[PDB]
């Protein structure tokens, strides 16, 4: 229903979780889709290509 | 090393000879390199579903059975080295990492994926009979690597090694006529399982 | 149906058991017919052996645990999206999981007749079969004595 | 006791003796390239050696 | 005592080796569609300026006035399921009761 | 290259208990009752037949003093045979010298 | 850290194993199960700026 109140849905969540429960910060960052926590793995095997 | 490069060590002669050669060497290669190719393949999957520009009621169930959609693609791996299965999965993953992206997007259900890895000998529960599996159940049971497909889904390796993973090999190994389509797993259908609760129902 | 058109085999980590022609070459006067260049690919072999890439074997004993953990209700891994779909079911894990691990190979690759004369800076150089560089390649020592035969 | 006339051969014509020819070209295609920025074609210079793998 | 030479070592003698491969690029193409890897066949011959083919024809010389031998050594793998049917881990005779009455 | 390698089943006693906790059926034990007909019992020692790869010397030979550019090579099977499970197989060898003329 | 305002969030230097982006999804852009799903892959380093 928090989901019928904003149609008159499924909106609910694009809120990233912003920081843990004993409230230590996620740094997520803007846009909210990625925390500015890098990492090795990824930029490497997921994400750089030749760069 | 540059000045010494020039100097000569010299073995000599009014004799020629040769020498032995041992040899210590180590390297690192995970499992799943691309450079040797335990990274990419080729497969194709379910893309598109619909019904010519209509859509519903007598065929509402029939509709959603009436316009298929299919293409190739070249997916690949996280390099790294993995457990026998780990593998799969990351594969069985990446298949799927396709379809999220596509099929929600474009009417294709789950049901339709197409294409799933797996080891397991679906069939083991079966029955004379019933021609069926009276658990209810493929047997949950790790046989060995196997592919699933639905139709016109298909898997190519040409371009992989993943296959020697997959324990499955060309039986000429020196060509190309080896993809895998739903036509060629002729009789290796699935049987297709048995419903448990209303055979028990039913029980008087 | 395909017991023809393939073949049923086991599982390589490995994945593809690889040789590697090891080939240093300002020293050997090159086997037989390899023609003398400076094109880093051919590089006249002196000798081969395959990758120190091999399989280990393990039981899992992670074998029947799952199916009391899933069967008891809980969280899903991207790996079982579908904990309901027999047919879409994280494969079970077999009995037996591999390892692909490489461990490294001391070998002997005969003799070689070798020139007369070394330049204070050998060049060494493992080419992979499709004859090219490979960087897995950790450290490689190899050491050869000479030795003598035939005569003038 | 080891003496010998021992002889691996094939092909690869014995590097030939007797005479032959020299070819002194001067726009062979790699020459240029590597020597010959530096002037015309009243001098330059050129590989004499004719085998391909060969800067 | 004329002697044009160059480089291009002296077809060189007092032992080699002789790389004896089987999924050398070319020769896969050219000869085996045949068949699989119990046998094959594979040019010996390394130089790249020949199709296993031509080169087939072409002889390595080991040469004489004194015959000789070789030391073969070898490398191989294989993938077998300890229940294939080749092996016979695969049938097998019994017999079983089929039919009771009175 | 086919020898084998053998681990401790662990799953040794778990069985006992699960059949006797009351839950499904394997194809394998459809009579968890007739002592007879029950899924014969694990071995603490399994099994499994795991091919390695073999590097062997055969030892030297005499060989023709001429060889065709194209070797074939043939890995025959006790019934001398092809025998398919041969995934790759690599054999080298350096001529050398004996005897004379 | 403790003794100059900094924050265990702004750790910025933890090696370790894992795939965060595995329990990735498209949509969202995140990761859906609410965790960088527990598993060892190849260890890793993970930075924040800076550091
Ligand atoms: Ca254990």
């Amino acid at each position: 229903d928090t989901t019928t109140e904003t149609t008159t849905k499924k909106e609910l969540k694009i809120q990233p979780l912003e920081k843990d429960s004993k409230s230590r910060s996620y740094n997520v960052l803007e846009d909210k889709i990625n925390t500015a926590y890098r990492s090795w793995y990824l930029s490497y095997n997921y994400g750089n290509p030749e760069k | 090393p540059t000045e010494a490069s020039t100097q000569t060590i010299n073995f000599d002669e009014r004799s020629r000879w040769g020498g032995q050669l041992k040899t210590i060497m180590h390297t690192n290669m995970p499992n799943v390199n691309e450079y040797m190719f335990s990274n990419k393949f080729k497969a194709r999957v379910m893309v598109s579903r619909k019904a010519p520009e209509g859509v519903t009621v007598n065929d509402t169930y029939d509709h959603k059975e009436d316009i298929l959609k299919y293409e190739w693609f070249e997916f690949i791996l996280p390099e790294g080295n993995f457990s026998a299965t780990m593998t799969i999965d990351l594969m069985n993953n990446a298949i799927i990492d396709n379809y999220l992206e596509i099929g929600r997007q474009n009417g294709v259900l789950e049901s339709d994926i197409g294409v799933k890895f797996d080891t397991r000998n679906f069939r083991l529960g079966w029955d004379p009979e019933t021609k069926l599996i009276m658990p209810g159940v493929y047997t949950y049971e790790a046989f060995h690597p196997d592919i699933v497909l639905l139709p016109g889904c298909g898997v190519d390796f040409t371009e992989s090694r993943l296959s020697n993973l997959l324990g499955i090999r060309k039986r000429h190994p020196f060509q190309e006529g080896f993809k895998i389509m739903y036509e060629d797993l002729e009789g290796g259908n699935i049987p297709a399982l048995l419903d448990v609760t209303a055979y028990e129902e039913s029980k008087k | 149906g395909i017991r023809s058109w393939t073949l049923l085999t086991t599982s390589d980590v490995t994945c593809g058991a690889e040789q590697v022609y090891w080939s240093l070459p300002d020293m050997m006067q090159d086997p037989v017919t390899f023609r003398s260049t400076r094109q880093v690919n051919n590089y006249p072999v002196v000798g081969a052996e395959l990758m120190p890439v091999f399989s280990k074997s393990f039981y899992n004993e992670q074998a029947v645990y799952s199916q009391q953990l899933r069967q008891a209700t809980s969280l899903t891994h991207v790996f079982n999206r579908f904990p309901e779909n027999q047919i879409l079911i994280r494969p079970p894990a077999p009995t037996i999981t591999t390892v692909s691990e490489n461990v490294p190979a001391l070998t002997d690759h005969g003799t070689l007749p070798l020139r007369s004369s070394i330049r204070g800076v050998q060049r060494v150089t493992v080419t992979d079969a499709r004859r090219r560089t490979c960087p897995y390649v950790y450290k490689a020592l190899g050491i050869v004595a000479p030795r003598v035969l035939s005569s003038r | 006791p080891t003496e010998g006339r021992n002889s691996i051969r094939y092909s690869e014509l014995s590097p030939l003796y007797d005479t032959t020819k020299l070819y002194l070209v001067d726009n062979k295609s790699a020459d240029i390239a590597s020597l010959n920025y530096q002037n015309d074609h009243s001098n330059f210079l050129t590989t004499v050696v004719q085998n391909n793998d060969f800067t | 005592r004329n002697s044009i030479r160059y480089s291009e070592l002296s077809p060189l003698y007092d032992t080699t080796k002789l790389y004896l491969v089987d999924n050398k690029s070319a020769d896969i193409a050219s000869l085996n569609y045949q068949n699989d890897h119990s046998n094959f066949l594979t040019t010996v011959v390394q130089n790249n300026d020949f199709t296993p083919t031509e080169a087939s024809t072409q002889t390595i010389n080991f040469d004489e006035r004194s015959r000789w031998g070789g030391q073969l050594k070898t490398i191989m793998h294989t993938n077998m399921p300890n229940v294939n049917e080749y092996m016979f881990s695969n049938k097998f005779k019994a017999r079983v009761m089929v039919s009771r009455k009175a």
